[PDB]
């Protein structure tokens, strides 16, 4: 999707607010911590996402406006809302209903819960990530130093084919192997893993410009012609 | 509110914060979620990860020659062995800065960054500022970190479309001579292992 | 400039909020009145701004959480004020102060004054508008029925050339004649007329969509080049 | 406000406003402004303009085959000659819908539009959904407009990239046998003279 996550290239954001690594705290409200641990415990368990495809989908369907102004880790709220809607796992009204009573008593008390077995799985599932990479029985396309097309295509779903890559000539870096597929993994419409690639575009062909610097970026074998 | 205009307001920070509160509620009252899972993930990422470990390969490779040599030819492997894996650092690679060629890596996308190896990534690196600019203007965005290369150094910059992670290594300053491993290592700037800053002389 | 405004081709923004024409009210707001009366005179005088392309820049330069959120004619606000400060027909301390007047009482006084003449040149303006046609001694690079490469280019300052279009083969549709240079005139440094140029871009070359949809976008000179 | 984050936080409305009665205040204190140079603008586009004279240009060239065709050949000094002509209208072309042929305007940079001839812009017109939309999906935008065109109709989008303008000149309805000029008029509808809708029978 062609939407206001995909900012590559984009002008007019400003300056870039430095901060001494030291002074760079990681949460300033427990609500941003509260979010990390919902997004990991409910991934970790395979509800309303099993990897990260589903949940970047629901981070670039909001609305511009909050994903300028939620600050980051209101888009981990944003996408475990609306994942877990998605997948039927809460029902809208509901959580609805539960937002407008902690919009109005802030201090409503949390329920508690021990559940060491669930602990071990949330671990475990830190520890040992999830890695995207299969084998499939094709062989790659594309090859080391080959010169490709990246093609023009606006799916409306999800994609990991930035804008501004898009209808450009690039070179092969790498044949990494076959990972699960974005575009169709982040609705659900199977893993169906093609190979994926590191690709090198110049500054010349991305931009025009005159210096010397380019941009490696990894894309999937559908993204990719032949020349 | 004019209908007309319902995308000129913003959910407001409260909104985000109930919500989060409404789901955990929801959650765990359903039996999904428990409050000891909760706080098992942020105690990890607040404070069981960070950037220490990767400077703390860094530093390896500056002081053990055939370890650079594994990290630069094989790093998932190495870094594997090492125990630096775990979810957002399933797939690590090591792209090493010299003296024509400076790394800088970013997620343009979101904010894809090896939690497993550097912990959570920084401030600016998740923003809209630094994802726009830096695949277009990276000389730009350097020297607003303080990091002004000559015309000459070619810049690559790695935008992270993928779950394959990077992390920059940086070259080890003048003026470290003697210095143990360790000492090293406490030299290692999270920002340098972005590619945002070279490391200054101790 | 890649920038907030440059909207063509996103996805996100959600439906069309469809309003009767007559219930389709042009002011709800005092100060939007104002913001109109504001650019019509001050442009009239040339004060800040003489044709639109300076007008547009100030848009276009605000920040994109600020572009997303005034309303319409808060952009109107932000530009008047950006190129009467950047002209120095106001100064930004003096501005400032007198917004923070306003700010905590809004009921401050406005100072009257009638200048009959003023209005008669406002009004000569908006009767008589103001035309970009220019006469230029060279021949229209470009000819009805060329195909032609709209370029990739990415200038930092003001463009009329959308992301959209970029990289794309299109066909000429009309040489309009010579135009003010927007890229040029907005930041001041001389009308500098290109000819302008209808050119036809079908969905296919656009999007890769299969609809018979096509976009007619016009170009100055620059921006494109023979194939 | 965190001074990591200060883009998240967008000037509220009365910022604008406040800012909007400053610059009124500095320009007539100064002399360049006056309270009743900036009421004769209000007065020229609140109630001056507006799309009855759009609607009269249309009407005629429904009425008059003679005109039409002047209008098609030469729409800027047809239109000139009538005296809808002034600020934002100084370069005013017409594309007529045909049966297979369907004509939609729109300014995707900023809300370009003629106002000596249709007066100010649709609310939506200059609003993000609708300028980000058009050019790439104008059936799914047509269609909230009710306007459901059969995929053998060819749409064609103008992008106001430039000074010129363009109106749409709609086809008369069934129906409307008999009627008068100024009768066929009342008919000829704003977003119709966009593209987003085609005229009802009466
Ligand atoms: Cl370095
Ligand atoms: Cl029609
Ligand atoms: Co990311
Ligand atoms: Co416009």
């Amino acid at each position: 999707m062609n939407g206001i996550h995909d900012v590559g290239g984009m002008d007019g954001f400003g300056k870039v607010m430095y901060v001494k690594e030291e002074e760079d705290i990681y949460f300033t409200h427990d609500w941003e911590r509260l979010a990390f641990g919902l997004v990991a415990g409910c991934k970790a368990q395979g509800l309303g996402m099993k990897a990260f495809d589903e949940f970047r989908i629901g981070i670039e369907l909001m609305r511009p406006v909050d994903y300028l102004t939620s600050s980051y880790y209101g888009h981990w709220i944003a996408t475990v809302a609306y994942n877990l809607v998605d997948t039927g796992v809460l029902d809208e009204k509901e959580l609805d209903e539960r937002t407008e009573v902690f919009l109005k008593k802030p201090d409503t008390k949390i329920p508690r819960r021990e559940d060491p077995a669930l602990v071990k799985l949330v671990e475990k599932a830190l520890y040992d990530g999830l890695s995207p990479l299969r084998e499939i029985s094709a062989s790659p396309r594309f090859k080391v130093g080959e010169r490709i097309k990246a093609k023009n295509i606006h799916p409306t779903g999800h994609t990991r084919f930035p804008r501004y890559a898009r209808d450009k000539y690039g070179v092969i870096d790498e044949v990494y192997g076959a990972h699960v597929f974005p575009d169709d993994a982040a609705h659900r419409k199977g893993e169906n893993p093609q190979y994926l690639y590191r690709v090198r575009f110049e500054a010349e062909e991305l931009w025009g410009y005159k210096q010397k610097d380019s941009v490696y970026i990894d894309l999937w074998e559908s993204y990719m012609e032949p020349v | 509110i004019d209908p007309r205009f319902p995308h000129h307001h913003p959910r407001p920070q409260s909104f985000w914060e109930a919500r989060a509160k409404a789901l955990e509620s929801l959650l765990i009252e359903k039996g999904h979620l428990s409050s000891d899972a909760i706080e098992r993930v942020i105690k990890h990422y607040e404070h069981e990860l960070g950037p220490m470990n990767g400077a703390k390969v860094v530093a390896k490779a500056w002081t053990d020659p055939a370890f650079k040599q594994r990290l630069l030819e094989d790093s998932e492997t190495v870094l594997r062995e090492l125990g630096y894996y775990g979810l957002q650092g399933e797939h690590i690679r090591v792209v090493e800065n010299t003296d024509t060629v400076h790394n800088v890596v970013v997620c343009t996308l979101c904010s894809c960054y090896p939690w497993p190896l550097l912990g959570l990534p920084p401030s600016w690196y998740k923003e809209p500022a630094y994802r726009a600019r830096v695949v277009k203007e990276p000389r730009q965005v350097l020297k607003e970190f303080g990091l002004d290369l000559p015309d000459s150094v070619e810049i690559r910059v790695w935008d992270r479309s993928s779950e394959i992670r990077f992390m920059v290594l940086p070259q080890r300053p003048e003026g470290t001579e003697g210095m143990t491993e360790e000492e090293l290592a406490k030299l290692v700037t999270r920002d340098s292992m972005i590619g945002v800053a070279k490391i200054e002389p101790p």
